[PDB]
C-alpha cells in the first residue's frame, strides 16, 4: 500500500552537502526515521521523527521536510560517509522502508588496476584439479572487464569472475577463475587473463 | 439528581452466588466509572472493584480476582455485582459508588442505600413484635417502643407512625442471642402529656423472610 | 482489539507537533489540530484508549522536554487534548 | 498491597480543631480523599482533593508520608467514622484507610431511666423480655444492674448501646433480661439500678405484679 | 551499552523450520518492542515481525504471513522467531532490532549483526585451501569448494596490507575465495576459518 521512492545513487564530493530524499504521499504528515548502513555492517539510526531529531551521531547529520518529500542532509561529507541511506515511516502498523540509496564520496584519482595471474598449484594438480586464479586490485573506479585467452584465443567456458568491492584503501579489487582440467592445463602453453579497466588494458599470461 | 438504588437485602448459603444490583439516574451513564465497595458490620471501607459503562471494562482488587464479575447494562443505566463461592467472611453490605474526577483524580461523589449480604446456613425467621408502654406512673417526659425479638438474618428497619414521628427515636443495634437469632428495640419519648390522645405505631419490616408488621403502643 | 494495538496504528505526529507549538511557543494549526482528532477518532474505540493514546503521545515527546517547568506545561496541554477532540478526559489515567 | 494507615479512634474538644493523620508510603504525592460515615449511611466525602471540588470546615493536607484531615470549630454532627482514599496508579487500586471513630466531647448528662415489663403477648409463648432504657446520658461508661427481689442477676442479659448523637452528642443503652415464663412467675419485683456520672447515688426503675 | 547478540541462523533444509534467538542486555528488556528484520545480500531492508514488550501486539510481514511465530521470555532477556515451511527465497540475513517509540515514531534504534540463514538442499562442505607461490612481490592461499557462504582468511595476525577477495559461485554449487598478501622480494603461514563446518586450515607457501 503506502510506497517510499528514493534516488538510487547520490554522489558528493568530499566537503559537500549531500541530501538524501524520500517521497511518499503527503509524506510531510508523518515521522521519516534514517538508517545508515556501511557494506558488510549492520544499519545504524541516525535520525528519527522525521528528520528534526538527532542521537550521539555527529552534528553534521540533520533532517528536515517539505510536503510529500523527507530529507536527510549530511553537511561536510567526509567519505567515511559513504553508505547505503534508508528511510523509514509507519502506515496503520506496517514499517514501510524506503529503497535504498547509496550514498558515493568521490575525490578519488584514476587507479590503473595491478593484475596478478596464477597457474595451478602442484598440491590442487595432484588432487585431480586444475584451476587459475586471476586477482586485480587497487583501481579505480570500481569497474573493469575479464577476458581469458587459450593459446591466444577466447576461452568463455568455466570462467568465473567477482563483481569489484572496495579495499582497505578505498580503491577497488576483484578476481577471475578458470576451471579446467588438469589436462587442459598442461595440453595449451599459454593462457592469459586480460583486464580492461577505463579503455586500459594490462594482460598477464602463463 | 444523582441516583444510585440497589437491591434488597439478601442471604446465602456457603459455596453459593450473590447477585447486587445498582441502578442509576440522573446522570449520563457512560459518563463515569462505577465502583462496589464492602462494609463488614463494624469494620471499615473495602474495594472491590469497578466497571466502565462506555466500554465494559473492568478492574478487580486481587482478593476477588476469580470470584467477581462486574457487568453494565445501559438500556436501564444499571450495574452488577456477582460474587461467587461465599464465605462467612463475606457478609457485609454492599455499596454501589459513582466515581468522579479525572486523570488521577479519582473519588466517590454518590452512594447506593447498600445492601446487606449475610452467608450462612441458617434459615430466614421473620420477627415477633412485642410493645414497651409506658408506665402508669409516667410524670405529667415518658418513653415506648417495640422490642423485635427472634429474628434472622440481620437488617430489620423500624419507623414509627409511617415515618411521621422521628425527633425522639432511638433504635438500638441488634444484639446476637445464644438461639442465633437475633433481637433489637426501638423506643420513642413522647410529651408526658398527650399520651393516651396519641396514637403510636411501629412498622417494623424485615425484606428477608418478606415480613412487614404494624404495632400499636398503649398502657 | 486491545489499545495497545489500537493506538500504535495511528499516526500521532500531527497531536504531538500541536502541543509542542504551544508549549515551546509561548491557519496550520486548525488543520494540524483537525488532523490530530482525525488520527484519534481512527481508533475504534476512540474514547476508551484515550488514556493510553495521551500517555503514547507523551512517551513519544518525552526526551524534548528539557525542562523541569516543559514538563508541567506539556501536561496541561495533553490534559485538554481529548476536550479539544469533543471527548472526555479519560478517568484512571496518571500522566507522570 | 498499597495500605494507608489511620489511628483506630480519637476523642475532641467541641469548638476546637481536628487533625485525623492518614499514613502511606510517599502518600504525598497521591491524590487523597476523606469521608465522612454516620451509622447506617453510607459514606459521604467531605475533602475531594480536587481542583473542579467555596471554603468550609474541612480541610486536606499532605506531606511526605502522611495526609491529614483537619476540621475547624468541630461540632456535635462531626462524630462519625472518617475514612481517607486513594487511587494507586502503580496497582490501579482504590484503596481505603481503616477509619478513625472521631467521638466528640461534651457535658456530662445523666441518662432518664426506664424499665418496661413483658408484654402479655409475649407471655403466651413462654418467655418474658423485661427491657431497661437509658436515655441520652454522657459519657458512655454506665453500668446496669437487674435485681428481681433485691437479687442480682447475672448472665441473664444483654445490652444494646447506640453511637453517639449528632444532635447531642449523648448516648442512649437499652438493656434486656430474658428469663423463662416459669422463672418470671415465681418472683414479684423487678428492678434496674444503673450507676453513672451525673448520678450522685445509683437510679432503680422497678415495678410489681410480676 | 545497548547489545543485541543473535544466534540459530545457518544452514536449513528447504520445507523445514529454524529457530532465532536473540539475547538482549543494557537496557530494560520488558519495556520495549522488539522485532526481527531480514535483507537478501545486496537487497534493501525487508521487516519481517515485532511484539510489544508483554502484548496483543504481534506484527507478522505479508511476505512470510502464516509462516512464523514471534515470542520472548522476558524473565532471560529473550526475543525468539520460529521459522516454518522455508524457502529458498528465504535466504537472506537476519537482524534483531529494537523499536523504541509508537504511534507514528517507531525506531529500529538499536540492530543485532546480521546472522546468515541459507534454505538449501546441499550439504554443507569444508573448504580445501592451495598454496600460491611466488614468482622488485605477492602469494596467497585459495579456499575452494565450501558451502555454506561465510569465510574468513588471516595470517595469525602477522598483522596487515591484505585483501580476501568476495567468493565466487561456481557452477558445482560451492564457493570458493582467494586471500592475497604482498611482501618484500620470512615464513608465511594462511589461516581459514569456515566456521558453517567448524573447519580451521593453517597452510603454508613458499
Amino acid at each position: 500500500s503506502y510506497e517510499l521512492t528514493q534516488p538510487p545513487s547520490v554522489s558528493v564530493s568530499p566537503g559537500q552537502t549531500a541530501s538524501v530524499t524520500c517521497s511518499g504521499d503527503k509524506l510531510g504528515e508523518r515521522y521519516v526515521s534514517w538508517y545508515q548502513q556501511k557494506a558488510g555492517q549492520s544499519p545504524d539510526l541516525v535520525i528519527y521523527q522525521t528528520n528534526q531529531r538527532p542521537s550521539g551521531i555527529p552534528e553534521r547529520f540533520s533532517g528536515s521536510d517539505s510536503g510529500n518529500t523527507a530529507t536527510l542532509t549530511i553537511s561536510g561529507t567526509q567519505g567515511l560517509d559513504e553508505a547505503d541511506y534508508y528511510c523509514l515511516t509507519w502506515d496503520r502498523g506496517t514499517p514501510v522502508f524506503g529503497t535504498g540509496t547509496k550514498v558515493t564520496v568521490l575525490g578519488q584519482p584514476k587507479a590503473n588496476p595491478t593484475v596478478t595471474l596464477f597457474p595451478p598449484s602442484s598440491e590442487e594438480l595432484q588432487a585431480n584439479k586444475a584451476t587459475l586464479v586471476c586477482l586485480i586490485s587497487d583501481f579505480y573506479p570500481g569497474a573493469v572487464t575479464v577476458a581469458w585467452k587459450a593459446d591466444g584465443s577466447p576461452v568463455k567456458a568455466g570462467v568465473e569472475t567477482t563483481k569489484p568491492s572496495k579495499q582497505s584503501n578505498n580503491k577497488y579489487a576483484a578476481s577471475s577463475y578458470l576451471s579446467l582440467t588438469p589436462e587442459q592445463w598442461k595440453s595449451h602453453r599459454s593462457y592469459s587473463c586480460q583486464v580492461t579497466h577505463e579503455g586500459s588494458t594490462v594482460e598477464k599470461t602463463v | 439528581q444523582v441516583q444510585l438504588v440497589q437491591s434488597g437485602p439478601d442471604v446465602r448459603k456457603p459455596g453459593a452466588t450473590v447477585k447486587v444490583s445498582c441502578q442509576t439516574s440522573g446522570y449520563r451513564f457512560t459518563d463515569y466509572e462505577m465502583n462496589w465497595v464492602r462494609q463488614a458490620p463494624g469494620q471499615g471501607l473495602e474495594w472491590i472493584g469497578l466497571i466502565n459503562p462506555h466500554s465494559g471494562d473492568t478492574a478487580y482488587a486481587q482478593k476477588f480476582q476469580g470470584r467477581v464479575t462486574m457487568t453494565s447494562d445501559t438500556s436501564d443505566s444499571t450495574v452488577y455485582l456477582e460474587l461467587s463461592g461465599l464465605t462467612p467472611d463475606d457478609t457485609a453490605v454492599y455499596y454501589c459508588a459513582r466515581s468522579q474526577g479525572t486523570f488521577e483524580v479519582y473519588y466517590f461523589v454518590s452512594w447506593g442505600q447498600g445492601s446487606l449480604v449475610t452467608v450462612s446456613s441458617a434459615s430466614t425467621k421473620g420477627p415477633s413484635v412485642f410493645p414497651l408502654a409506658p408506665s402508669s406512673k409516667s410524670t405529667s417526659t415518658a418513653a415506648l417502643g417495640c422490642l423485635v425479638k427472634d429474628y434472622f438474618p440481620e437488617p430489620v428497619t423500624v419507623s414509627w407512625n409511617s415515618g411521621a414521628l422521628t425527633s425522639g427515636v432511638h433504635t438500638f443495634p441488634a444484639v446476637l442471642q445464644s438461639s442465633g437469632l437475633y433481637s433489637l428495640s426501638s423506643v420513642v419519648t413522647v410529651p408526658s402529656s398527650s399520651l393516651g390522645t396519641q396514637t403510636y405505631i411501629c412498622n417494623v419490616n424485615h425484606k428477608p423472610s418478606n415480613t412487614k408488621v404494624d404495632k400499636k403502643v398503649e398502657p | 482489539m486491545s489499545c495497545e494495538r489500537q493506538v500504535d496504528r495511528v499516526n500521532l505526529k500531527p497531536c504531538e507537533q500541536h502541543i509542542m507549538q504551544r508549549i515551546m511557543g509561548e491557519t496550520r494549526s486548525s488543520d494540524q489540530q483537525q488532523r490530530c482528532c482525525d488520527e484519534l477518532n481512527e481508533m475504534e474505540n476512540t474514547q476508551g484508549c484515550m488514556c493510553e493514546a495521551l500517555q503514547q503521545i507523551m512517551e513519544n515527546q518525552c526526551d524534548r522536554l528539557q525542562d523541569r517547568q516543559m514538563v508541567q506545561q506539556f501536561k496541561r496541554e495533553l490534559m485538554s487534548l481529548p476536550q479539544q477532540c469533543n471527548f472526555r478526559a479519560p478517568q484512571r489515567c496518571d500522566l507522570d | 498491597s498499597y495500605v494507608l494507615t489511620q489511628p483506630p479512634s480519637m476523642s475532641v474538644a467541641p469548638g476546637t480543631t481536628a487533625s485525623i493523620p492518614c499514613g502511606a508510603n510517599n502518600i504525598a504525592k497521591k491524590r487523597v480523599h476523606w469521608y465522612r460515615q454516620k451509622p447506617g449511611q453510607a459514606p459521604v466525602v467531605v475533602v475531594s482533593d480536587d481542583e473542579d471540588r467555596i471554603p468550609d470546615r474541612f480541610s486536606g493536607s499532605k506531606s511526605g508520608d502522611t495526609a491529614t484531615l483537619t476540621i475547624s470549630r468541630v461540632e456535635a454532627g462531626d462524630e462519625g467514622d472518617y475514612y481517607c482514599q486513594v487511587w494507586d496508579s502503580k496497582t490501579d487500586h482504590v484503596v481505603f484507610g481503616g477509619g478513625t471513630k472521631v467521638t466528640v466531647l461534651r457535658t456530662v448528662a445523666a441518662p432518664s431511666v426506664f424499665i418496661f415489663p413483658p408484654s402479655d403477648e409475649q407471655l403466651k409463648s413462654g418467655t418474658a423480655s423485661v427491657v431497661c432504657l437509658l436515655n441520652n446520658f454522657y459519657p458512655r461508661e454506665a453500668k446496669v444492674q437487674w435485681k428481681v427481689d433485691n437479687a442480682l442477676q447475672s448472665g441473664n442479659s444483654q445490652e444494646s448501646v447506640t453511637e453517639q448523637d449528632s444532635k447531642d452528642s449523648t448516648y442512649s443503652l437499652s438493656s434486656t433480661l430474658t428469663l423463662s415464663k416459669a422463672d418470671y412467675e415465681k418472683h414479684k419485683v423487678y428492678a434496674c439500678e444503673v450507676t453513672h456520672q451525673g448520678l450522685s447515688s445509683p437510679v432503680t426503675k422497678s415495678f410489681n405484679r410480676g | 551499552q545497548v547489545q543485541l547478540v543473535e544466534s540459530g541462523g545457518g544452514l536449513v533444509k528447504p520445507g523445514g523450520s529454524l529457530r532465532l534467538s536473540c539475547v538482549a542486555s543494557g537496557f530494560t528488556f520488558s519495556d520495549f518492542y522488539m522485532s526481527w528484520i531480514r535483507q537478501a545480500p545486496g537487497k534493501g531492508l525487508e521487516w519481517v515481525s515485532y511484539m510489544s514488550a508483554t502484548g496483543g501486539n504481534i506484527y507478522y510481514a505479508d511476505s512470510m504471513k502464516g509462516r512464523l511465530t514471534i515470542s520472548r521470555d522476558n524473565t532471560k532477556n529473550s526475543l525468539f522467531l520460529q521459522m516454518n515451511s522455508l524457502r529458498a527465497d528465504d535466504t537472506a540475513l537476519y537482524y534483531c532490532a529494537r523499536r523504541k517509540f509508537g504511534a507514528g515514531s517507531a525506531i529500529f534504534d538499536h540492530w543485532s549483526q546480521g546472522t546468515l540463514v541459507t534454505v538449501s538442499s546441499a550439504s554443507t562442505k569444508g573448504p580445501s585451501v592451495f598454496p600460491l607461490a611466488p614468482s622488485g612481490a605477492a602469494l596467497g592461499c585459495l579456499v575452494k569448494d565450501y558451502f555454506p557462504e561465510p569465510v574468513t582468511v588471516s595470517w595469525n595476525s602477522g598483522a596487515s596490507g591484505v585483501h580476501t577477495f568476495p567468493a565466487v559461485l561456481q557452477s558445482s554449487g560451492l564457493y570458493s575465495l582467494s586471500s592475497v598478501v604482498t611482501v618484500p622480494s620470512q615464513t608465511y603461514i594462511c589461516n581459514v576459518n569456515h566456521k558453517p563446518s567448524n573447519t580451521k586450515v593453517d597452510k603454508k607457501v613458499e
